[PDB]
């Protein structure tokens, strides 16, 4: 039914960029807030940024504020994550989620600890920075 | 008889726009009791059983069997309302003193009177 | 221009049902910054020139000289709602810090809290 | 607007006395009516509010006096029995929207606030 199907990930170099995407399937996706959440290997998994369908009021964590943007469009309901400046402590899974309450609910998690469960999760995609081979 | 709060109504809500609660729903009653005696309306907090667990600092979760209710449900304390009484139907149940304890912790929150 | 604490907007109240305040009238967002940033509603609280002075603990008054009003009036603070922001028309003024402390005052009186 | 009471008196310490307030120029149904006192601090007494018809009582006659409505004749009587002489004092009525929510409130919330409708006041003596 509701379906969050990602993309854009891959090997990046550090300073590069990447633009994700997420499609949005069975909802109405000006009812709904999308956007990502990230985790690294063994660690934990935190909220990245996120867009109100009405109003498109963004949340971004601070560790990528400045370097990441959300956008949506509303006809293709399809959400974009545009990373730039990439570091390597960027390296990670990245899902996108949607819920009545993930953008309220992220920009909450700033200054209440919480563990709230939020309904719709994308499979996720890879994105590693690393300067490697060659 | 008296209405108390942390009082369990059902109340009718409606009607509403847009994002607002409406219905025929539980409803808790949150102003002081004072108020619940004398003045001629209330201070309710809505009740939804669309979400059946917590997903904001500003709720509270009711379990369905204690509370009298149809579904395991969940307190809107960024919902709230005065309505006049005439709006109260029945009463069903009324809170523990410590889901009142919760209710007030997220009213502070959603009504921005503590740090954050 | 975003929605904040203490902000006085017009909006519309309207219907209501016997002692419920409504019509389009000046009202303080009560609401957090966090929630009036992302939620799509935000609580308001009804201010009436019915009357000038305040009469009630719940009560707290404002001057038509400081604030863009039409009367000296009171912010009545067990007339409080969840309004879909749709509802709000125009941005009239906002209210100081330290009338903004007699608002919370107020509040915790009307909803029954002391901390 | 007018408030006329009557009823008072001197009354020996243990007896009662049933005061009076009338009221004329406004709706009986859209404003409070209590009683203050005043002996050589002013107290609100007592009040009865319009609909629900829920009553405040002071502390110190709770259970001795007694309020209540005519709501045809617009009149608010108050019986006082076992009449102490603590009682002794000035009662007025008076009328406003919020009196007697405002009148419970001041058992909690320190308060001074002024009401709308003020009475000239009748001696109550008991000795």
């Amino acid at each position: 039914q509701v379906q969050l199907q990602e993309s854009g990930g891959g090997l990046v170099q550090p300073g590069g960029s990447l633009r994700l995407s997420c499609a949005a399937s069975g909802f109405t996706f000006d009812d709904y807030a999308i956007g990502w959440f990230r985790q690294a290997p063994g660690k934990e998994r935190e909220g990245v940024s996120c867009i109100s369908s009405s109003d498109g009021s963004t949340y971004y964590a601070d560790s990528v504020k400045g370097r990441f943007t959300i956008s949506s469009d509303n006809a293709k309901n399809t959400v974009y994550l545009q990373m730039n400046s990439l570091k390597p402590e960027d390296t990670a899974v990245y899902y996108c989620a949607a819920d009545e309450y993930l953008c309220t609910g992220l920009a909450y998690s700033d200054y209440y600890p919480g563990k709230y469960e939020y309904d719709y999760w994308g499979q996720g995609t890879q994105v590693t920075v690393s300067s490697h081979h060659h | 008889d008296p209405i108390r709060r942390g009082d369990v109504y059902l109340a009718d809500l409606s009607p509403v726009q847009g994002s607002e609660q409406g219905g025929v729903r539980p409803v808790v009653i949150i102003q002081n009791d004072t108020g619940n005696k004398y003045s001629p309306t209330v201070i309710v907090a809505a009740i939804t059983g669309r979400i059946n667990k917590a997903k904001i600092p500003t709720h509270v979760e009711i379990e369905k069997k204690k509370y009298k209710l149809d579904k395991d449900s969940v307190i809107l304390l960024e919902q709230i309302r005065t309505l006049d009484k005439k709006r109260l139907k029945e009463k069903l149940t009324y809170l523990s003193d410590d889901k009142m304890k919760e209710v007030d912790n997220a009213l502070m929150i959603s009504l921005g009177l503590n740090a954050v």
